[PDB]
Order: structure tokens, then C-alpha cells, then sequence
């Protein structure tokens, strides 16, 4: 009885490694190679193994490549250093200033008196007509820079040779645990790196429910991740119209400052259907009964606090961020028309919660709209002692991992160990 | 397909291993920026990992067969099951969750048996 | 030469493989010298990948068990190895190489199911 | 018959790849590897292939190269953004002879010293093609209305050094032997090469410079020649030697603009000035044009006049014939080179013109501040080639009209790697044979 | 012993060794030097794999080949080479006349393959 | 007989080699991998440790990753101004008296439009009067850089293992030459760890000899070439700066800062260093004993200082606690061979350039607080000179200047190999 030794049989250990893009702007779809066309799938029928949604590698170099591409896009074109001046500002015809200072030319020598429009968001008060910018005690950045867009086109990740990844397709797959259903797949599907907090939009929907998913339940530090099964329709608009002007400031570098206002200026404001979202809301208080007691009060309230980008709904909707005010929509209560949302712009961003280094978005001329349906809440979870049975689920978010633990869940990068031995009673001679 | 019968008997996943072998070194649709040196990397990783892994079959003389014997005795204490349920009704995947431990001393044994072998081998024939 | 017997017979040819195979192997020119050698190495392990699979490794020359069709090629001995090149044979049968390929693959895998068996008495 | 399996036949097929140079400057030469000493090369006899020039990933793989090793070179230098202020600027009067009566601008401006709260006063001759009136005057650079731009390090040079593009490992450069070759066709002399000979990346626009010489007769090179917006190439048998030099006398003064930084300026002449003026004799260009309408005849007509004109275009780079002799760029005339009709020892001068600011590769804004180079400049040089362009002219009585024009780069180096293809060998093959296994 | 323990034993006795040589050989901007160690000692494997590969002796360590042995390369007598002798003089005086053995091993095998398919065409 | 091939034969040649990093700040330890030896019975083996490769390896890497420290640090461009400097005579020591400065410049704040007027303490090293107003010494060459107090200075351990195919052999010889056979080599995967510290004249914590003093040159007979010291025994020195430097913050734009020293909290005195007398006289005699070999006996050997140059060459030069030491060691090489210390001078220069270069210095930022200090003395770099032959008197002086000499007082027990496992042998078998 003796060992004979077996070259590529199909075993697999789990494994971290690094991927590569494919793909058909910022984000470098110029930079993949061309996809590869319906990755047949298997079955193994009689398998226990365990998948992970939250201690994977896939999310991680995601969120380390995202950041590392937007820092290299941002690169090659013009760095506000200059602009950091005093400012005299007025008000308009109260948030939006009308600021006018002194700036240099092409020229070394002379200088110009130029006027901008500035929002209140982005200037302070130094000592009633002297302001400057919030960036100018943390950081000198860089203007996005005007060819490049910001729309998320679709990015496929593709395993290199000696590891595959497989696809759990299990209906009622907490995202932890063993599925009993494994298939595989070549790569990915269309991924769309959008950038949000509190209102997943514009991703994956769901099989069958709607479905809860958190480390454990117990806790009231881990976010709870809805996903929706039917797709909720937000649409909005910039009713203004801005003008943009060329303003240089040197020897070929640029500032594309705020004109005047052609019409009238009227707050931007986001809506979404009243009994969609009373019916969706509906299925998740419905739903989501089944971890916390079937007889308990689930009651919505608004954002915690802290900063305006993880109270406030944040999108960048054509190049405009928005930072609406989503208190109209988590404001109920359960026992057993048009939301409108007054919303707000700024311009100068710290996008990945970085401190020392900002994003100037100049100014986009006409009404600005775009469609798009809400795919997730962010859901987490202020807890209490327990004497009473009310249970207090204020959304939040600003944890940008999260957003792409929503996609990639169905996803295990493995390797390859083709060698294997066997017992047998044939010999060699 | 690729991984295909990864789930199957141990009997009928012998007849497909042959087709797990073609893409070990790389596809031919996929042979400055973020993206390229991490291709680059990947690609070195799989040449290095395709080189040991013929290494190990070049030392035991095995070098250009899928499947092969060798002289070696398997001792009991490896593993007590016997031929009928070990090829029919187990798949792969649990077949390698025990011989975690016991590889690095089998193979080895392997090597001093192939090392005795040749030189056995090369003893005959200067006669 | 390296190849300088391309347009030469194919039988004499033959004689001069040895020397063809051993030159698959030999900041601007940082990374494109990294690649060129990246690429020259993955193509050199994928024909030796290609040689082993089908059971001829380490063999310049191999033959085979898979029969001849006479739809890949009516013409007989007497003018292929005599006076017809290389080039104008590949060119011939650029579109006909994968089922053979095919072929020696399921020969070999056939070939090697017939002998595990054998040596188990 | 049996199959049987071959690794390492002679088959090769077409392909592109990433080739690299080596050799024995703004040219990285030390990043490159040796070439050998006694150098190889394989003819392979009674073979065919089907060669084309006009196709090639090689010449824009090439012009990649060059304008990366050009971009890479000046990036450790002087950045010049103090450098355009409100100049104040005076004619020089002071030896002028007649013909350069508003071309020197003697301008006085005012720069950040060493210290950083202290301006020091200095002053520089300027040339009048590198200044733009805005409204003694107040000039300013042309520069910076689009882009502040680089002063090229005084250590490295522009002087080109032939490069040698090798093939990579499993690869083919193939060559072709055959003399009167049209480019696309096939080559019946073909012959395989690890390596290209002596390229020299020269820039020219009109006149191409120092390169290969044909030996048959001079070729005229296109490929759709009937359609009137191909650049024709035509290429010599014999070099027509051409002079060209500055007559005046240069000395650098350095202005510290910064610390760590410095700035050369023209200082004063010492001497008098003249202008840029550039020979070519009378006789071997006339034999040289009869060449050229002797062979054009033949393909364009059999009774034809050939009229030779001057180029119509309106940038300075087309219609001017730059080249980069010593360090200091040129932008000369060729119209009184070409004033003929051809119908069925003197010299020729040429007003050759110094301009500093230099826009090339055509891209808007990025240019470089050539520094002043101290003493003569005299440079001999082989003209090997010749850009030629019909023009939009139908019939009456056979005449074409062909001026002068270039523009893109490329063509400049489809002059020198016409006689190549890349290829890649595929060692794998079956065969019948009597074989079985065993 | 180790990765090189026989170093100081005899021609026979590092001979049955060869295998912890033989395994052993293929074991933030300035991270390419991890990088570029790696290629170079792939093709310097592949050098030595395919340098074996040509004359019909791979896939083995001790391997023997039907060419006679010319005296004028060394004299000596094969009974004190095998056992008063260590590795590294046998690789000096064999420093020379290496160039001209790697070229009719290859002619050899080819000669040998070329007896292997005509003995099996008839 | 009948030629053998054998694959994985233990034989080697030299070669140079990529050496990758390992460890276990300035020093990048990201980069290296996180971190064994076979003894060999009856080989002997040619060493040179003059001839190394990864000595001027090392020293390549150590100036490449000095250089990319320093790249996201703030440039200091606009401190080029014209100073307007007095004396400071706050209870000044009469030795110490003159050496700082108090200085005030203008100079532009965050806000591009306003300015400021900031006052500050510099040394006589870096300020040069303009021909009171003075200026900076770097605003001649090349403005520099600043180091962040992020980074430290810390001589972390470090070492370079070889790749796949290569192999690193060392030295077991107790009484090792330097030069010639070895008698006892041993293979390791990689080395001890070395510290890169930097020094002039006096190396400073560093790995002793294990029996006695070794004394190794490359010539001993010319003078041109440098002789390296190592000891069997530490000497213990104090690093002292007996000052309350109070770091204060200037922002000098939009997001940078320049700490320049504020004010000094007490006495100021000068900054010594301290050494022992009667172990350097016992170390001292130690190696006037043990280079009597190489030169000859009852011949009259004597110390001498340093003879001259610039202030890094001349004098001694280390960077302990986090400011640049120089200090004077002329109390030390005085002795003429036939519970007392020794205190020595020191003075601190802040503009730093390290690696013998111009055009690239680096500003040190000053460190709040007292600094104490202790290392070891475990090295010398002597010189000697071209004295008259037949005279019996040879005079050595501490040279330095180049910082290699540091470097190979390490690396001199290894060196790169470059495994070739192919190989031919006759033996009676033949080919069936
Ligand atoms: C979610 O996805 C939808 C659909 O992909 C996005 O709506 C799209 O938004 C973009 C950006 O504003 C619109 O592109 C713009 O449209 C017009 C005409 O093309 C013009 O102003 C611009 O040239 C630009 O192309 C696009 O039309 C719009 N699509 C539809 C069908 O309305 C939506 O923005 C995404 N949500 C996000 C990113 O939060
Ligand atoms: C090289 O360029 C010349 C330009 O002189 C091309 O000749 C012209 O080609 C165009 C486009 O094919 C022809 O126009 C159209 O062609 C067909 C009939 O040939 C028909 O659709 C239209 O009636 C129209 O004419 C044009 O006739 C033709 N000839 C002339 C005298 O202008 C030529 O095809 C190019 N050569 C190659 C090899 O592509
Ligand atoms: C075509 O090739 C000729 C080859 O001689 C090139 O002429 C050469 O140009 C270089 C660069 O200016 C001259 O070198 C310089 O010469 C003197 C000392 O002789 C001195 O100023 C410099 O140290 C430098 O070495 C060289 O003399 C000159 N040779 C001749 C014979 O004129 C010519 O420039 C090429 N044509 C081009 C690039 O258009
Ligand atoms: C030679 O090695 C000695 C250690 O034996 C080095 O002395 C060490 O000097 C550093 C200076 O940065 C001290 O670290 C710092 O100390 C204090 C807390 O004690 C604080 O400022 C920092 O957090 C930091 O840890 C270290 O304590 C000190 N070791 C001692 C006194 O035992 C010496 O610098 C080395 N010589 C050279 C030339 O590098
Ligand atoms: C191309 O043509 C040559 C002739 O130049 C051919 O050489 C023949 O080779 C055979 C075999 O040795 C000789 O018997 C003939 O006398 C040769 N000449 C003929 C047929 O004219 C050869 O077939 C081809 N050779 C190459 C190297 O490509
Ligand atoms: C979740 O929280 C509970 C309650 O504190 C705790 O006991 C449990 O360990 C947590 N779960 C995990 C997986 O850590
Ligand atoms: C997820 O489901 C599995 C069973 O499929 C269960 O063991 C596990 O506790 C669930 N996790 C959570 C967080 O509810
Ligand atoms: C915008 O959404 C509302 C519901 O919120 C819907 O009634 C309306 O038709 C939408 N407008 C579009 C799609 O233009
Ligand atoms: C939600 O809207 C987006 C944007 O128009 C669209 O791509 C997506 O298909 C919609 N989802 C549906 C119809 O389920
Ligand atoms: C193999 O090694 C591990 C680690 O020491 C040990 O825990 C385990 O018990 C061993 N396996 C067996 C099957 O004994
Ligand atoms: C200076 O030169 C300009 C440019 O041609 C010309 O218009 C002007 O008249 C000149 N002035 C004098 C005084 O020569
Ligand atoms: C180029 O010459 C070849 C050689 O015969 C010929 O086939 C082809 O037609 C020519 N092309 C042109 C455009 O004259
Ligand atoms: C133009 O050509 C005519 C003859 O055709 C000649 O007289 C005249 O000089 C030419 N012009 C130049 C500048 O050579
Ligand atoms: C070293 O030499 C001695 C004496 O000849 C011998 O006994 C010993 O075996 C040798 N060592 C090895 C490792 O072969
Ligand atoms: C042996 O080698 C010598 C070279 O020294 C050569 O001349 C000779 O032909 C070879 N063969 C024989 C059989 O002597
Ligand atoms: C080897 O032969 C060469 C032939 O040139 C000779 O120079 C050399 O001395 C010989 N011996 C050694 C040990 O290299
Ligand atoms: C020891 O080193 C000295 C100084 O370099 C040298 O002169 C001497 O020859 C060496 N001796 C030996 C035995 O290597
Ligand atoms: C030394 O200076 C520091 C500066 O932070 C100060 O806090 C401390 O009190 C001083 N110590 C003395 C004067 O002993």
C-alpha cells in the first residue's frame, strides 16, 4: 500500500492577494483590460464552507485603491495656494455671500479686484466684512479639475492565475455563516463606486425580502445594513442658475469662480414618494422584528450629531455635492404627496474623513438633475438598559467600507493546491 | 469547466484534473498607475507559485505526469480507511482537512525515496 | 545561425531545432524591460505547459497517437519534407490547429487512464 | 500518417511588443544597457514576406519613447516662474547692419534675488519673436498668457547619438534587402536582425538631416499618393551639404533668481551682428531637383511640368525648416531653395532666424527656455531627405505643384524604419510522420 | 545537514545530498528590489532547467550520459577524484574546456533523437 | 569513462547581488520584511573587506531612504529673509558668550495678503552677517527642508538578506585579519543586525571584538589610506545640553508650521560631554600595545587632534537625543607614549547636510526640555601621516569625513556568493 502522488485535483485554501481591474473620468477605466464574457458557474452540492461578509480583503483594497486612485486623478492641474486672501463679503439681494478681494494676474506684478459668490458653508468670520476660507488653518488643495467627471462607471475586479472566486447564491444568506449553496464565477459583476452615507443609492437589490445584517444583534456599535428588495425612486433638482467665469490667477492656471445668478435663488430640495417609502419602511419594521422581540416599540428619529457629513445625506449628483437633511423620512413609529427635504451645498470637501488635504468643486452652469433609487439604509442602534421596550434606531453612517460592504458579500477569493497524495495498492517499477 | 466536479466523487474528479491544470499560469486575454503594478505583481506571484509547485513533482520523479506512484510505504497511522470508501463517496475538499499536519513528513520521504531510488538506478548501470 | 534555415528543407530543418529554442529565454527602461521579460518567461513556461499536458516533455521531438486526417492535408511524404517549408506549411494550416490540439490532449488523457491500472497487479 | 508534435520550428507571425535600445545627454544613455561588441546578424535566404511601412507600432512606440525621455530629462531644472514680469524694453542700435533693424530687444526688468523681501535690477537681450506688446514700451514674455515653462539644464546636451531598438527574448526584427522598394509590398531579400542600426533622433521639418542615404535611385515614397493630403517622402542617393552657423558672438551672464536657482540671459555682444545665414550650393541641389522630377515623371506623368513653390501655412514650425544646431534653434526660410519650373561655385543663402521660447512635439504649453550658448555655432550637415506635399490642383496641362510642408513628427522617422517588422515566433507544429507510441 | 553542510565533504559524499540544493534555489517605492531578485532568479532557474532539458537529463539530479571521456580535460585516475576530493577543486580545474561539453552533450542528444524516431518509423 | 552531469552540487562563485531588507521613523521599516545558521567543517575561503559590495550598497540605500523621508515635509522656501539679529545676554557663561543669537525678521502668515513679526534664537553657525542684518547660511546654496518631529532619529536595527540563489557566508576566525583566508566559514540566512548610526571620528555603539584589539587597514604602509580600531571593551560617554529650550509654533501658510527655539527657562551654559580618564587610558594603552606589531618595537608612538578642514571632517559629529553634536575631542588624542574626566566642548549647529553634499541640507527642529544622553565608544578611525623614514616617531590623528569607513566596521565578516548547482563528473555508467 503505497502513496501515489496526484497533480491538479480541485482543493482550495482561503487567501489574501492582491486583484486588478477590468473594465469596457476619475475612476481609470482606460487602465482595464477588456472583460470576459458569461463565466460559466458550478455547483458544489454536498458543501458546508463558510463565507464572510465582514473580514474579507476584497472591501479593504477597495477602500485603499479607491482612495489611492482619487489621489492620483486629482494630481496633474491647478493648486489653490493663492486664493487664500482676506475677503470682503455682503449679502445677495441669507446664505450665499457675495465676496470680492484682491488676487494676482499672469503677470508678476500687477494685481486684480475680481468678485466671487461663495456659499456660507465654506468661509468663516475673522476679526463684520472680513472672512476667509475654513481650509486656510488645515490645508491648500486642489480645484477638481475641470475634464475629469465623477460618474461611477462600472468596475470589474478579475482574479489572476492560481485563485478564483466563488459566488454564494443562498436566498436567505445573512452574509455570515455556512451557505449551502457555492458556485464560482471568472470575475465580478458591475460594481459602481458610488460615494453616499445613510441612503445606499444606485446598487444591488434584493432576492426575495429585505434582509438584516449586522456582526451581532446584541450590540449598539455595529451598523445594521438594509438592503431593499423594491427600488425607491429619489429625483432632484438645483433650481438656481449659475454662470461660471474664467478667472486667471497665473501663468496658465485658472479659477472658475461663481457668476451671478441668471434667475431666482430658491433652496435645493430632494423628494421621494410618500407611500413607497411608508410601504418599504413598512417591510423593514416588518421584518426586522425577528432579532429584537416580537412585541417591542420600534421607533424612527432623526441623525445623532457630529459633523455634516455623517448627519446629513450626502451625494454628489453631476458634480453639486448635496448634504440634505433626510429628517422627513425617519420620523415614525410602530406599535401592533412628496417628502421634500430642505437641502443645502458646499463647496470645498474632505471626502475619505482626511484631515490635510481638501477638494475645491468649482461651479456647474444651468439646473443640474439626476434619477436614482435607494438600494439600503445604513440603520444603527442607540441601546439602554433594559426596562422598557422601546428600541431607538437613529441612522448614520460616514464609514465609507460599509457602502462597499453592501456589494462584494457574495464574493471569497481563494488559492489553488493542486498537489495531493492518496493511498493505493498499485506500485511503480 | 474550470473547478468543474470540485464537489463529485473522488473517482470521477481523477478524469477532469486536466483542465484545473491549463490556467495555473495564466490566461492569454489577460498575458505608470495603480493598476498595472498590481497586475505586474500578480503575474510574478502565479510564475512563482507554478515554479514551486513543479519543483516538488521535478524532485520526486514525477516531472511530466499528472498521475503517477511512487515506492514509499503508507503507514497506518495516516490514515485507517481502506480503498472502497476513500475513492467513492469523499470528495477532495475533505479529503485534505486531514493531512494538515502530516504533508511535511510524507513528502520527505518522498524525496529520500526518489534520492535512493536514483542512485540505486545509476548503481546498475555502470555494469 | 539563430533561424537562418527557415526557407531551408523541412528534413533538414530538423536538424537545427536545438539551436531556435535556447533564445526564448536571452527610469524609461525600468518597468518595460520588467514587462518584456515578464512576457518572455510567460510565453516560454505556457509551450512547455503545452509540451507537458500533452505528454511529450523534455522532448523536442514526440510522436503520437492520434491518426492523420486526409482533409487536414491530401498531400502525401514525398513533397512536405522535400521541398516545402516550414512557413508555407503553417500558413497552409494556421486554421486547423486546435482540433488537433484537442486530439493529443484526449489522447494523452485516455492514454494515461489505460496504464495506472497495468502496474495494479 | 501520424501526428506528431515539433518545438522549435522556424514559423513566425505578426505582432507588437515593447522593444528597448542600447548603445556605447537629454537621450538617458546610462539607464540603457551595453551593446555588444561585434555585433550579429542572419540572412535568410529564398524565403518571402509581406512588408509594410505605413503601419508600423514601431515609429509611434518610437515617438512615445522620445517624448517621454524628452519630458523626463528637463523635470530636475529651473522652473522660471518669476521670470515674465512687465519687461521694459529699447532697440539696440549700437552696430546694426541694415537687415536686423527690430529683431534684438535690449529689455530692462526687475526679479526676486537670493533674499526673499529685496528685488535686485538686471537686464537682457531678448529676441523680438519671444516678446508681445502689451498696451520705451512695456513688453512682456510670449509665455506666460498660456504656460510658465522650463529652463533646460546647462550640463545636458541636444546633440543626438544613434540608438539601437533590439528585440525582446522570443521576438524578430526582420529586415528588408531589396533596394528599389516601394514600402508597401513585398520584400524579396528578407533578413532577420536582433537589432535596428543607428537611428538618430534628429529634428527636422522640411529638409530631414543626418540619415541613411539610399542606394538605387532617389525614392519617392507615399501611400495613397494620388490623394492630395499624403506627405510624400523623397529620399537621396547623394548628400547635399549644407552650412549653416551665427555669426555673432554671445557671452552668458547668470542672474540668481532664487536660493539655489539661476537664470542665464544674453549679456552683451561683443562685436557686430549679422544674420543666421545658411548655404547649400547651387549646382548639387539643381542635379538633386532633376533627380527628383526625373524619377517623379515616371509614376506622376510621363509629359509633365514640376513646379517647386514655398509652403503657405501659417505657423512657424511648418512653414520654416527648425533644426538644432549647438543648442540654438532655428526657423529659417527654404522659398528661395525651391523657385523652379521644370518643364519637359555659387551658393544659395538663407535667411536662417533665432528663436528662443520653443513649443515642440505640438502641444499647447509646455515649452523650454533655451539657454544662451557662449561663442560661434557651426554646424555641417548631411541633407538625406525631403517632405514634399501636391496641392489641391486637378488638370491643366499636367502641372503639379509641390511645396514644402511636414508637421507631424512621425514622418520624420518613417525615413529610417521602413525596412522593419516585428514579429513573434510561434515554435509549435504538427506534422504527419510513420511514429506511434509504445 | 543544511543548505550547504557538505561543502566540506568528499565528491561521494556530498553526491547524496543534492536535494537541499536543489530545493532551496527558488525560495514604498523602494520595494522593487523584492521585486527584481525574484525575475532574475526565474530566469536564471529556467537558465539552468532548460540547460538540462536539452540533453535529455532532466527531471533527474544524478544523471548519466553515453559520451566517452576525452583525457586531455584532466588525466586523473577516477579512484582518488571520488574520494580525496571536495566540489570546489573539481569546479577549478574544470573552470576551463566547460563550453565545448555543453555543446556536443547537445549535439548527442539530438543525434540520439534522431536514432529514436528512425528506429520507429519502419 | 563516461561524463556525468549532477545538479545541486555545493559550489560557489563571487558575485554582486540585490540585498533586500529585514527588521524586527527616519528608517523605513515598512518596506522590509519582518525577520538559521549551518556550520561548515573544512572549508577556507579568500576575504576582503575593502573589496565589498554591500558596503556601498548600504550606503546607497541609507542616502536613498534619508532622501525619501524627507519629501512630504515642509520646504522652508520663505525663511529666507533678511535677519536683524542682536546678542542675547540673559546670564550668559563667559565661554558661552556670543554663540546665540537673538534675531527678528518679517515673514508672511497663513493668509497670503498679511504679515508678521516673529522674533527668534540662532546659533553663530547659522547666521553669516551681510556685508547689524545677517542672514541664513542655506539661503546661498539651496533653501531646504525641515524635519518633522514626527520621525525620530532612533539607530533601529536592520538587515539585509539575500535573495533565492544567492547565500551569505561569515566569518568564525576570532583573531580575523581583515584581509587573506579564512579559516572557519559559516553560512547564515542573513545578519546580526547592524545600527546605522553616524560618526566622524569615534564610532559609538557598535559591535565589540570579541578577544582583543584588532587594528585593520588596507595598507599599513601607506599613509593615504585610513586604520580602523575596534575594541574589546566599551568606554562610556555622556551626551549633556543643559539648556530648557521652548519650542514655539510659527505658521508660515496655509498649513505649515516652523518651530524655532523661543526662549531659554534658566541658566545657559556650554554643551559638554563627558568621558572617563582611567578607562581611556587603559583602552588607550591597549592599542598603543597592539599597534607596536605593524610598526615596529620601542618605537616612540604619539596622538595627535585633528589637523584641519571644515567643522564635520575635523571634529567629532553624532546625532544623540535628536540635535547635532560637534565636539571638539582634542583632550583625548594628546598623550605621547614612550575619579577624573575628561570633559569635552561641544557646539550645535542646526542646518544640517549629511552625506558630504551641496545643494541639499536639512533643518533640525529644536528639541523642549534637557537632553541626557549616554552610548559607548567601541571604534576609532585613525589616520597617520607621511613622517620621515628611520625616525622612530609616528604621529596619529582621528580622521573621517567619509562615511563608509562607519559602515565596514561591520560588514567586514560577510560576503555574497552566487550558487552555480551544475556540474560534471566521470563516473563508470553509461546510456542504455
Ligand atoms: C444613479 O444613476 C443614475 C443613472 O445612471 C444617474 O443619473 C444620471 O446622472 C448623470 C449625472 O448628473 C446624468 O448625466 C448628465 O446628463 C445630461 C445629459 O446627458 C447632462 O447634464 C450631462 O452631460 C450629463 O451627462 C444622467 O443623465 C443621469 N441619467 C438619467 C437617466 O437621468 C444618477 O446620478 C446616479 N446617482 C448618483 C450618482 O447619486
Ligand atoms: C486614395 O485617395 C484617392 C483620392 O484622390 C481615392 O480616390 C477617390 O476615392 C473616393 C473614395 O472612395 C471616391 O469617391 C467615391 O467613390 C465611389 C466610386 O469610386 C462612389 O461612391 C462615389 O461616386 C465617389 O466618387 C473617388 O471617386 C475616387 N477617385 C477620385 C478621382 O477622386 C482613392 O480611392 C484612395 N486610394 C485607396 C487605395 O484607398
Ligand atoms: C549632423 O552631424 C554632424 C556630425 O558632425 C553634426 O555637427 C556637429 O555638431 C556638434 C554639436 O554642435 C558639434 O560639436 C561641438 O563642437 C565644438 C568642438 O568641435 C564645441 O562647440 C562643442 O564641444 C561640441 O563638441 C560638432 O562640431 C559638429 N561637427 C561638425 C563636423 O560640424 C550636426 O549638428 C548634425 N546635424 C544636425 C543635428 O542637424
Ligand atoms: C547609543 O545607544 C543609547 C542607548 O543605549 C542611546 O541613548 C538613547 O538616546 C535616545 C535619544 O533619543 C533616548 O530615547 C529617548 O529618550 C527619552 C525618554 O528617556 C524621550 O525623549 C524619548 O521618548 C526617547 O525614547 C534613549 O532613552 C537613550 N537611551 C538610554 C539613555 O539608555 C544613544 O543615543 C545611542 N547613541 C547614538 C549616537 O545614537
Ligand atoms: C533555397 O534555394 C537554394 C538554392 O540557392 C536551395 O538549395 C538547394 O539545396 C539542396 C539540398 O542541399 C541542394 O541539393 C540543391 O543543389 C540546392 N539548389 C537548388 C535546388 O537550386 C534550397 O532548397 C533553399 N535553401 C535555403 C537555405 O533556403
Ligand atoms: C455581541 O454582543 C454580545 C452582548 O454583549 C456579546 O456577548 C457577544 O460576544 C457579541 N458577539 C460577538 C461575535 O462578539
Ligand atoms: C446568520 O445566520 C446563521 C445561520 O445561517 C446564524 O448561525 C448566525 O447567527 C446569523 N448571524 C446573525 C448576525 O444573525
Ligand atoms: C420624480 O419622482 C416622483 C416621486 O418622488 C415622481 O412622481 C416623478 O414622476 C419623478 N419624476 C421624473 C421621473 O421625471
Ligand atoms: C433605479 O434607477 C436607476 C437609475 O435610473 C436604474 O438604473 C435602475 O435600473 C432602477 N432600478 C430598478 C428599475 O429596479
Ligand atoms: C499538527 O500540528 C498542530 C500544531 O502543533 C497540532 O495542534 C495538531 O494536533 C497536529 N495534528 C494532529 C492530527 O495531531
Ligand atoms: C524700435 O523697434 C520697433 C520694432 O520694429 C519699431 O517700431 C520702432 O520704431 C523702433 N524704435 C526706434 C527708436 O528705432
Ligand atoms: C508600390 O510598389 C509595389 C511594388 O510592385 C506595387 O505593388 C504597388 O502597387 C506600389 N504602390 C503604389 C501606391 O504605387
Ligand atoms: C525665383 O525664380 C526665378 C527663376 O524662375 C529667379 O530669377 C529668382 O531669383 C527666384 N527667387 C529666388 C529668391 O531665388
Ligand atoms: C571534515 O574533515 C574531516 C577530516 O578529514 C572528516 O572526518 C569530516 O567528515 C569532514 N567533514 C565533513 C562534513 O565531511
Ligand atoms: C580531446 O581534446 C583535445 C583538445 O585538447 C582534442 O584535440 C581531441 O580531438 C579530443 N579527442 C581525443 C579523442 O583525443
Ligand atoms: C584553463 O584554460 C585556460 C585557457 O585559456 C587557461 O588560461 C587557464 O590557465 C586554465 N586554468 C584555469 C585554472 O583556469
Ligand atoms: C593582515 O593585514 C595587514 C594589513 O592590511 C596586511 O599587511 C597583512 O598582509 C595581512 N596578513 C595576512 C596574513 O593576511
Ligand atoms: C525645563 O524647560 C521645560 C520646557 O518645557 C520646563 O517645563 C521645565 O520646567 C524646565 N525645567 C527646569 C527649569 O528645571
Amino acid at each position: 500500500l503505497w502513496v501515489t502522488v496526484y497533480y491538479g485535483v480541485p482543493v482550495w485554501k482561503d487567501a489574501e492577494t492582491t486583484l486588478f481591474c477590468a473594465s469596457d473620468n476619475v475612476w481609470a477605466t482606460h487602465a482595464c483590460v477588456p472583460t470576459d464574457p458569461n463565466p460559466q458557474e458550478i455547483h458544489l452540492e454536498n458543501v458546508t464552507e463558510e463565507f464572510n461578509m465582514w473580514k474579507n480583503n476584497m472591501v479593504e483594497q477597495m477602500h485603499t485603491d479607491i482612495i489611492s486612485l482619487w489621489d492620483q486623478s486629482l494630481k496633474p492641474c491647478v493648486k489653490l495656494t493663492p486664493l487664500c486672501v482676506t475677503l470682503q463679503c455682503t449679502n445677495v439681494t441669507g446664505e450665499l455671500k457675495n465676496c470680492s478681494f484682491n488676487m494676482t494676474t499672469e503677470l508678476r506684478d500687477k494685481k486684480q479686484k475680481v468678485y466671487s459668490l461663495f456659499y456660507r458653508l465654506d468661509v468663516v468670520q475673522i476679526n463684520n466684512k472680513e472672512y476667509r476660507l475654513i481650509n486656510c488653518n488645515t490645508s491648500a488643495c486642489t480645484q477638481a479639475c475641470p475634464k475629469v467627471s465623477f460618474e461611477p462607471i462600472p468596475i470589474h475586479y478579475c482574479a489572476p492565475a492560481g485563485f478564483a472566486i466563488l459566488k454564494c447564491k443562498d436566498k436567505k444568506f445573512n452574509g455570515t455563516g455556512p451557505c449551502p449553496s457555492v458556485s464560482t464565477v471568472q470575475c465580478t459583476h458591475g460594481i459602481k463606486p458610488v460615494v453616499s452615507t445613510q441612503l445606499l443609492l444606485n446598487g444591488s437589490l434584493a432576492e426575495e425580502e429585505v434582509m438584516i445584517r449586522s456582526e451581532n444583534i446584541t450590540n449598539n456599535a455595529k451598523n445594521i445594513l438594509v438592503q431593499f428588495n423594491t427600488p425607491v425612486q429619489i429625483n432632484c433638482t438645483r433650481p438656481n442658475n449659475n454662470t461660471r467665469k474664467s478667472i486667471r490667477i497665473g501663468p496658465g492656471q485658472a479659477f472658475y469662480a461663481t457668476g451671478d445668478i441668471i434667475g431666482d435663488i430658491r433652496q435645493a430640495h430632494c423628494n421621494v414618494s410618500k407611500a413607497t417609502w411608508n410601504e418599504t419602511l413598512g417591510k423593514v419594521v416588518k421584518q426586522l422584528r425577528k432579532h429584537f422581540g416580537n412585541n417591542t416599540i420600534i421607533r424612527f428619529a432623526n441623525s445623532s450629531g457630529g459633523d455634516l457629513e455623517v448627519t446629513t445625506h450626502s451625494f454628489n449628483c453631476g458634480g453639486e455635492f448635496f448634504y440634505c437633511n433626510t429628517s422627513g423620512l425617519f420620523n415614525s413609529t410602530w406599535i401592533s404627496d412628496s417628502i421634500t427635504l430642505p437641502c443645502r451645498i458646499k463647496q470645498i470637501i474632505n471626502m475619505w474623513q482626511r484631515i490635510g488635504q481638501c477638494m475645491y468643486a468649482p461651479p456647474i452652469q444651468g439646473v443640474i438633475r439626476c434619477v436614482s433609487n435607494i438600494t439600503g439604509l445604513i440603520l444603527t442602534r442607540d441601546g439602554g438598559s433594559t426596562n422598557s421596550t422601546t428600541e431607538t434606531f437613529r441612522p448614520g453612517g460616514g464609514d465609507m467600507r460599509d457602502n462597499w460592504r453592501s456589494e462584494l458579500y457574495k464574493y471569497k477569493v481563494v488559492k489553488i493546491e493542486p498537489l495531493g497524495v492518496a493511498p493505493t495498492r498499485c506500485k511503480r517499477r | 469547466g474550470f473547478l468543474g466536479a470540485a464537489g463529485s466523487t473522488m473517482g470521477a474528479a481523477s478524469m477532469t484534473l486536466t483542465v484545473q491544470a491549463r490556467n495555473l499560469l495564466s490566461g492569454i486575454v489577460q498575458q505608470l498607475t495603480v493598476w498595472g503594478i498590481k497586475q505586474l505583481q500578480a503575474r510574478v506571484l502565479a510564475v512563482e507559485r507554478y515554479l514551486r509547485d513543479q519543483q516538488l513533482l521535478g524532485i520526486w520523479g514525477c516531472s511530466g505526469k499528472l498521475i503517477c506512484c511512487t515506492n514509499v510505504p503508507w503507514n497506518s497511522s495516516w490514515s485507517n480507511r481502506n480503498l472502497s470508501e476513500i475513492w467513492d463517496n469523499m470528495t477532495w475538499l475533505q479529503w485534505d482537512k486531514e493531512i494538515s499536519n502530516y504533508t511535511q513528513i510524507i513528502y520527505g520521504l518522498l524525496e529520500e525515496s526518489q534520492n535512493q531510488q536514483e542512485k540505486n538506478e545509476q548503481d546498475l548501470l555502470a555494469l
